[PDB]
């Protein structure tokens, strides 16, 4: 997740469609974003680590969210309203072939949507971004720098601190 | 350049010309091409459904002359 | 086919709009010892269809801080009435025949103002509002006393109906009998659609881009051709009320290219116009408005009252 | 010795009073104003047809700078560094060692074109007319390491300008 | 005096090579003026000259089609000029 | 802003369109060139005083000229001060062209810019041909000049001087008597003579209070 | 009937053009893109404080002078009654009282702006 | 192929409109706008190009940076660049403004405008003369001719 990220703006993005399309209501898929900031500078520690020659990195943010706990955060952030509906699979698969036949950039797929609806694996015997001395950057503390952009003229001055950190499915 | 000027002048010219032209040409061609009738008053508008009723053809501009008078 | 002459009306307007932008651009060069666009086309024929695809072809923008629907709704608002002003002109015949043409026309200018004003407000942005503030000082300026004039005026023709106009003057210019109103009315008409030395909104030296600074692409340019299409569309309703053609009713063509020419002609002299002179600051045109031009247009609203019944010449058509 | 600009005052006569009101009823000035705008209308423009046609210049225009050879195609730069020294904004770097005959010669010789200010110190400096500025101002590029010169672009700027180089200074040595 | 301009502008429609060279010369070099031939270059730049121009208008380089190895019939810039032309066209020198 | 001369930064309080306060930030073309002066040699510093005020180069230079010839004890030529003179008051009929044209386009007055800056062409041009360069010439230096004028340098001027007295009367057609020209400038920045000698003003902002006095 | 087709026509014109500008274009929109545009830096206030209006008096006025032109609209109309020395006499009052209400707020300072 | 010829020609096209088109912001620092201001003089007439400056950001196509660039200045540059709409191109002019020129080595100046906004045309001198900056602007408008953005997107 991050300014040109798919992930925070993909979600921000679905508003206009009046309601917030879930399968099974996003409460059986958790996530575990990561900051892009995170992402790149494990990167380049990789690139200047002499023991990370033929390792395996999992790069994961420090909190596991559920789905729909995870977007209501992302609509109270860009001060929205929250209308979510539960949709079932063979349709919102439907909806997404539908939009694949974009020639330019679809706004969904039927992949995006599988992933979307995807739960994160957790793989706990890899190395992570701790390995590497990056201290992953929580959602919390970098979502407004996305999700500002969403925002209308009335909530555009809006604080960090004012919009109650989501509720947190860790461990 | 002062000539230069001039083609745009001509252009423009030439597309200021059409409104007028065309609309006389439409009021011609949906009247009989005579001028199609005007009515700023109800005398008038009555005249023209009177000769709309007159003709049988249930348009106004089919005059119907002396010769409907046997 | 009614459909046909509305599309026959709005097209030709259109592509007028855009060659007055190379001919202004061209008479501005050559009246300041340069040439002005003649690379793309032969003699920047080309350049007006360059700009046009241009622009459309450039990403819109949308300020965070504006009100989508009215920064929305103020151009189309702005070019849907510059395209409507249109049809009660007569060149000889009008695609709408109106019993009042000329209150129509003084309806839709006013109503026209409010695109300025709600792009500038809309925008959110302090060089716009004062673009609007100016427009709503210029509207204060200038209404009453242009529609004395008209009423002065059109008291020698006997009616509001545009088609009388040219009955009018048959034989004479109504130049001749009111040359005094035919001056303050081009100067109103230089006021209304905000062009130097009243270009005031706009204010480039001023204020950046005045109340369009926020727009750009395809809304900007619907902007432009509003302002362009006013342009001419106030000159040739200056040509019909002042100087009259002679209509023959089996050649129309006769008229219509005799007006062409005439508004042609007011066109060009608006573009010299604005290659002379300085600007005004829009507090000292108030004053110029309601302080010389006031008194002139009530003394003369009298004086054209008054003529006809002294002198036993009232005009048909009551 | 002074004059005053703005201390006239109009005279009270009864036809100057009624030409002053003509002037402010029937806009006289304005008038004469537009008339002087129509005048230049009929003018002939000033404009050149560029790239077709080019605005005059002159031997001592100072262009692209060259490094020059004598006419055997020996370098004329002997590594003094004076143009080195001199330069206002330091936009020259200099390298020098003994070549393999023993001759005194560069073997770096940069200048820096987003550096340099053109006001032709260097040229001046140079006691043997080894750099030079040539007449060459079309020489926009599109990257910026591009405009950082070294050696062997300004000895092939110098082959490539030379024979205009030479005629621009036997036209002005003697002014120098 | 009218017809006259109308024969010099016609002159100038001939002078070209027919109708095809000016209307070349009118959408490449954007003016259809004619002069004295002066030279031609080793690369196909040809250079003509009018001295009843004023200071600026009085020498002219009509383009290549066709330079070291692209095809410069619309794209041309100042840089193709070489050095003894660019020195006389540039008005450094009155010799050709 | 087009009437922000590029660089200024005008913070203006306003009531309505009124003019609350002016508090101008400057510093955005700050170059720190005082600094730089003092690493290089006398005559490595002398362009950057064409650099300072790049409309009036030959009279910046004259300056510093005149400074370090002062400090040196020396003279110029004859000849080379009659040059000085007459570059001089060429610039000074280049920077007076830019102020006016310059007033009048931000006043609204597009057109005279156009006429009066062929004339400014044309000496840039004298400056190019004299120097090498069309404004930031170099060509005054602590000693005299650089270079000897060009053997026919002195008809071209005469031929420009000649004739630029009509682009003057052109100008002032335009502009002089024009009522709205008049109404944009008449009563508009008025200073006294007092205030103008205590704020430390000088040139034509001093001689239009009437104060008698130039250098 | 037929000026309601012109003003369909011209709106749904001027509709199409804004739909075609909007979505013709490649839109990269970010959030300093987007931001207020003042010269070169962020502004102060917001452009929805108030804006104080020097011409208040005159404003007020246009609209009663706005109201005298509803009354001398229909003087072409009133010039073919068949009494015209009481129309004529009616026409000049309603004149009069208009110059005498304009000279009024003149000399008492009322077409000056506030300072 | 068929798409290809039909992408092909709608990039001439477009190019063709946006390089005759080409509206710089009237946006000047320092020296170089005196020449810039002589490229708009009736000698050269910008004008004649299709070039037309405009104040408003958002109505430009080009920004020149003419004059150095100093730190008090970036971040309104760097402002004035981000709220210009795309496609949107800029033109480095003079020493000061390609790489610091004559004030390289000062605390307060930006060595080089690239490192604020990126630049596509280098037009060298102090200043460029008015040529050498119509030159490089018809280099940017060949720069524009040459851009194939509908071939690239046709063969994604
Ligand atoms: C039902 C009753 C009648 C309904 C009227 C129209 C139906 C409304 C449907 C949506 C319209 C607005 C969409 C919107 O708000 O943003 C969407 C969307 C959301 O974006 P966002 O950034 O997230 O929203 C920002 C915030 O939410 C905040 O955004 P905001 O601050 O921009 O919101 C302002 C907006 C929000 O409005 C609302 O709050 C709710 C809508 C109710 C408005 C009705 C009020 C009644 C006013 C008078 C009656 C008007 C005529 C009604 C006709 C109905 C009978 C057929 O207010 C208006 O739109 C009012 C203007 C509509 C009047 C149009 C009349 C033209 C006047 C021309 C002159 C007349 C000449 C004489 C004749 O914005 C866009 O995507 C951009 C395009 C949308 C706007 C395009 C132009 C407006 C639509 C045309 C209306 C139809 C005219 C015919
Ligand atoms: C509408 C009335 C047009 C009457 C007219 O064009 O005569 C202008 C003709 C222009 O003379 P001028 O520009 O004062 O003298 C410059 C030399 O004749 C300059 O002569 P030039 O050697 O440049 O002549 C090149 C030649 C060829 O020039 C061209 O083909 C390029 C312009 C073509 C435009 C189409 O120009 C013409 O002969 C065409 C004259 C205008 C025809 C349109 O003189 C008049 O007839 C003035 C009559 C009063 C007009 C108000
Ligand atoms: C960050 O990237 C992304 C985009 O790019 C900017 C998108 O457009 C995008 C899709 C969103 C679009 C911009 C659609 C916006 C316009 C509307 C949503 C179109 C649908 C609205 C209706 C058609 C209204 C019609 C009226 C009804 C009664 C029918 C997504 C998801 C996205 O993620
Ligand atoms: C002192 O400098 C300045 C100038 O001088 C050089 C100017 O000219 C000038 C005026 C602006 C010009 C650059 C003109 C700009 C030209 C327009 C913006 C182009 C508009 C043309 C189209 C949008 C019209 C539509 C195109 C179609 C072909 C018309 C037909 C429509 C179909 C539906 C059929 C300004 C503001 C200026 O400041
Ligand atoms: C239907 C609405 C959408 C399309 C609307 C289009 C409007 C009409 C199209 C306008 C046609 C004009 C373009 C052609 C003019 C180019 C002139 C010529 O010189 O181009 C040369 C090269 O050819 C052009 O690049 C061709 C470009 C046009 C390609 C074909 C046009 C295809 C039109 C398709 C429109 C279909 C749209 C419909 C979609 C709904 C290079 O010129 P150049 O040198 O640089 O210019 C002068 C510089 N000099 C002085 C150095 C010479
Ligand atoms: C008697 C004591 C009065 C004291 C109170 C004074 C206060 C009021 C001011 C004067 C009284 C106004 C009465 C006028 C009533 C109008 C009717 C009458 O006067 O006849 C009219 C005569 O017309 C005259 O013009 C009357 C008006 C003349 C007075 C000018 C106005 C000045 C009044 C002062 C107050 C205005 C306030 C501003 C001060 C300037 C019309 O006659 P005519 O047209 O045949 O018939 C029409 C019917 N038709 C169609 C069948 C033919
Ligand atoms: C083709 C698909 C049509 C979809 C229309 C959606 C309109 C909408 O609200 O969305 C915003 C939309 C597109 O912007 P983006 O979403 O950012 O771009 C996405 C593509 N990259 O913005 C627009 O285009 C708005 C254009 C207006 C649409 C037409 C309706 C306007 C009606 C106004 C009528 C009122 C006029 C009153 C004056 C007349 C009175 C005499
Ligand atoms: C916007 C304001 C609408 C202005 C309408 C003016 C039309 C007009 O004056 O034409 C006159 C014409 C005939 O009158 P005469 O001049 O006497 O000549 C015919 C007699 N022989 O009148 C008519 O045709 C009336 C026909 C219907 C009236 C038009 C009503 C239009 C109202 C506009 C509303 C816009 C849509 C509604 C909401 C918009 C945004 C939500
Ligand atoms: C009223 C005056 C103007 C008239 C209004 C319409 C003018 C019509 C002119 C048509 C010219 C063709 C327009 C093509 C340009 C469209 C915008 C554009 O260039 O986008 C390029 C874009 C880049 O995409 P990517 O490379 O994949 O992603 C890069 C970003 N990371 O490529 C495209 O998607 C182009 C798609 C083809 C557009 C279809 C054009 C067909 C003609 C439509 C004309 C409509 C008129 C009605
Ligand atoms: S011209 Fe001046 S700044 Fe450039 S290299 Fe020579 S001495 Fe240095
Ligand atoms: S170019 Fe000239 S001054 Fe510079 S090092 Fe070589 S010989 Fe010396
Ligand atoms: S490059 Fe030279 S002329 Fe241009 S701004 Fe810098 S110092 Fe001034």
């Amino acid at each position: 997740f991050g300014r040109e990220d798919r992930f925070l703006n993909y979600f921000a993005s679905m508003r206009w469609f009046g309601g917030v399309p879930l399968i099974s209501l996003g409460k059986e898929t958790v996530k575990q974003p990561v900051y892009i900031v995170d992402v790149s500078k494990g990167i380049i520690n990789a690139i200047k680590d002499p023991d990370a020659k033929g390792k395996t990195f999992a790069f994961v943010g420090p909190n596991r969210y559920l789905l729909f706990d995870l977007v209501q955060y992302i609509f109270a952030v860009a001060y929205r309203p929250f209308l979510p509906y539960p949709l079932p699979h063979f349709a919102y698969r439907w909806v997404g072939r539908l939009f694949e036949v974009s020639p330019f950039e679809p706004w969904t797929t039927r992949d995006k949507v599988e992933r979307v609806h995807m739960s994160d694996m957790t793989l706990p015997h890899l190395p992570g971004l701790e390995d590497l001395g990056i201290q992953a950057t929580p959602l919390e503390l970098k979502a407004i720098e996305v999700l500002r952009r969403h925002r209308t003229y009335r909530w555009l001055t809006s604080e960090m601190e004012d919009v109650k950190p989501a509720k947190t499915v860790n461990i | 350049m002062w000539f230069e000027i001039l083609p745009g002048i001509a252009v423009m010219a030439a597309c200021l010309f059409i409104p007028g032209m065309a609309t006389a040409h439409i009021h011609k061609f949906t009247n009989g091409g005579k001028e199609k009738r005007v009515a700023h008053f109800s005398y008038q508008w009555n005249l023209m459904e009177r000769d709309r009723r007159i003709s049988g053809v249930n348009r106004y501009h089919v005059t119907k002359g002396l010769e409907n008078i046997d | 086919m009614f459909m046909i002459n509305i599309l026959s009306l709005i097209i030709p307007i259109l592509l007028a709009v855009a060659f007055l932008t190379l001919v202004e651009r061209k008479v501005l060069g050559y009246m300041q010892l340069r040439k002005g666009p003649n690379v793309v086309g032969p003699y920047g024929l080309l350049q007006p269809i360059a700009d046009a695809l241009k622009l459309f072809t450039k990403e819109p923008l949308r300020p965070a801080t504006s009100s989508i629907s009215m920064f929305i709704i103020a151009p189309i608002l702005a070019l849907s009435l510059a395209l409507t002003m249109w049809v009660p002109l007569p060149m000889p015949y009008p695609l709408i025949n109106m019993n009042l043409g000329v209150l129509f026309m003084l309806a839709m200018s006013s109503l026209a103002v409010y695109s300025i004003l709600w792009s500038g407000w809309a925008s959110n942005s302090k060089y716009a509002l004062i673009g609007a503030l100016r427009a709503v000082a210029q509207t204060i300026s200038y209404e009453v006393t242009l529609a004395i004039i008209l009423l002065s005026v059109l008291l020698m023709n006997g009616s509001y109906t545009l088609s009388t106009l040219i009955t009018t003057q048959e034989h004479i210019w109504m130049i001749f009998t009111s040359w005094p109103l035919a001056m303050m009315w081009f100067i109103s008409t230089l006021a209304e659609t905000n062009r130097a030395p009243f270009d005031l909104t706009e204010g480039e030296s001023e204020l950046v881009s005045g109340f369009n600074v926020e727009y750009a692409a395809g809304p900007f340019a619907m902007f432009f051709m509003a302002e362009y299409a006013n342009i001419i569309m106030m000159n040739a309703f200056t040509a019909i009320l002042f100087l009259g053609a002679s209509h023959d009713p089996h050649t129309p063509e006769l008229y219509t290219i005799n007006f062409v020419l005439k508004t042609l002609a007011l066109t060009i002299t608006f573009l010299w116009i604005r290659a002379s002179y300085p600007r005004f600051r829009y507090d000292q045109l108030m004053h110029l408005l309601w302080k010389s031009f006031l008194p002139l247009t009530l003394a003369l609203c009298m004086w054209h009252i008054s003529l006809p019944i002294m002198t036993a010449s009232i005009p048909p058509q009551s | 010795t002074y004059k005053f600009v703005n201390m006239r005052e109009p005279s009270m006569d009864m036809k100057s009073v009624t030409d002053r009101a003509a002037q402010t009823l029937l806009w006289t000035e304005l008038v004469r104003g537009l008339g002087m705008t129509l005048s230049y209308l009929f003018r002939e423009p000033a404009t050149i047809n560029y790239p077709f046609e080019k605005g005059p210049l002159s031997p001592r225009f100072r262009g692209e700078h060259a490094l020059r050879r004598y006419p055997s195609g020996e370098e004329r730069c002997i590594a003094c560094k004076l143009c080195e020294a001199v330069c206002p904004a330091q936009a020259i770097t200099i390298e020098a060692e003994p070549r393999a005959d023993g001759s005194r010669r560069t073997t770096r010789y940069d200048i820096d074109m987003t550096k340099c200010i053109y006001c032709g110190f260097c040229q001046e400096a140079c006691p043997v007319d080894a750099i030079v500025e040539g007449p060459n101002f079309e020489f926009s590029t599109e990257t910026h390491e591009e405009l950082l010169y070294n050696k062997e672009k300004l000895l092939n700027n110098g082959d490539k300008w030379e024979a205009e180089i030479a005629a621009n200074i036997q036209a002005d040595y003697l002014y120098r | 005096e009218l017809v006259q301009v109308l024969r010099r502008g016609l002159q100038q429609v001939s002078g070209h090579g027919g109708l095809r060279g000016y209307l070349r010369v009118l959408f490449r070099a954007n003016d259809v003026r004619v002069g004295t031939l002066v030279g031609e270059d080793k690369y196909g730049n040809k250079y003509y000259e009018d001295n009843k121009q004023f200071f600026g208008r009085h020498r002219w380089v009509i383009y290549t089609t066709e330079m070291n190895g692209r095809d410069t019939f619309w794209d041309v810039d100042g840089s193709m000029v070489p050095p003894e032309w660019h020195r006389w066209l540039h008005c450094m020198t009155d010799d050709p | 802003h087009p009437a922000a001369h590029g660089v200024l930064r005008l913070v203006m309080e306003l009531s309505g369109e009124m003019v609350r306060k002016c508090d101008p930030h400057i510093g955005l073309l700050h170059r720190g060139t005082e600094k730089l002066i003092e690493y290089k040699t006398y005559l490595q510093a002398l362009p950057y005083f064409d650099r300072l005020d790049y409309v009036s180069m030959m009279c910046n230079e004259q300056a510093y000229s005149l400074a370090v010839e002062k400090l040196l004890n020396i003279q110029p030529p004859p000849r080379a001060q009659w040059i000085r003179v007459l570059f001089g008051e060429i610039t000074r009929l280049l920077n007076h062209i830019m102020a006016v044209t310059t007033h009048a386009l931000d006043i609204g007055a597009m057109t005279p810019f156009f006429w009066m800056f062929e004339e400014r062409e044309k000496m840039f041009e004298f400056y190019e041909r004299v120097s090498g360069a069309r404004m930031h010439a170099a060509y005054i230096r602590p000693g005299g000049v650089h270079q000897d004028l060009p053997l026919g340098l002195l008809d071209d001027i005469y031929e420009f001087s000649k004739n630029f007295s009509f682009r003057i009367d052109e100008l002032e057609e335009m502009l002089t008597n024009n009522r709205i020209w008049r109404n944009r400038t008449v009563d508009i920045g008025v200073v006294t003579a007092e205030d103008a000698l205590n704020y430390g003003f000088s040139g034509v902002m001093l001689r239009g209070s009437g104060i008698q006095w130039d250098l | 009937m037929n000026i309601m087709l012109t003003l369909l026509t011209n709106v749904t014109l001027a509709s199409l053009l804004v739909l075609i500008a909007f979505w013709l274009p490649q839109l990269n929109a970010y959030s300093e893109k987007t931001s207020p545009y003042e010269c070169g830096f962020d502004p102060m206030g917001s452009a929805r404080l108030p804006f104080s209006m020097k011409f208040f008096l005159v404003a007020i006025t246009f609209l009663l002078f706005d109201l005298e032109i509803a009354l001398l609209l229909p003087l072409p109309w009133a010039s073919q009654t068949n009494n015209l020395k009481t129309m004529l006499t009616m026409a000049l009052f309603l004149l009069i009282l208009l110059a005498a209400s304009l000279a009024y707020e003149w000399t008492q300072k009322g077409l000056e702006w506030a300072e | 192929s068929r798409g290809e010829y039909v992408v092909a020609k709608l990039d001439d096209l477009v190019n063709w409109a946006r390089r005759s088109s080409l509206w710089p912001m009237t946006f000047g620092l320092a020296c170089c706008a005196v020449e810039m201001m002589h490229m708009a003089a009736p000698r050269y007439d910008m004008d004649r190009f299709g070039v037309v400056f405009r104040a408003s950001p958002r109505q430009s196509d080009v920004m020149i940076v003419a004059g150095t660039l100093t730190n008090k200045m970036a971040p309104a540059l760097r402002k004035v660049y981000d709220q210009m709409p795309e496609p949107r191109y800029v033109v480095s002019m003079g020493s000061c403004a390609n790489g610091g020129g004559y004030y390289h080595y000062s605390y307060s100046v930006v060595r080089g405008c690239d490192r604020i906004v990126p630049v596509d045309i280098y037009v060298p001198g102090c200043p460029p003369t008015a040529e050498a900056l119509l030159y490089g602007i018809l280099q940017l408008q060949r720069k524009i001719k040459r851009e194939k953005r509908l071939r690239i997107w046709y063969r994604r």
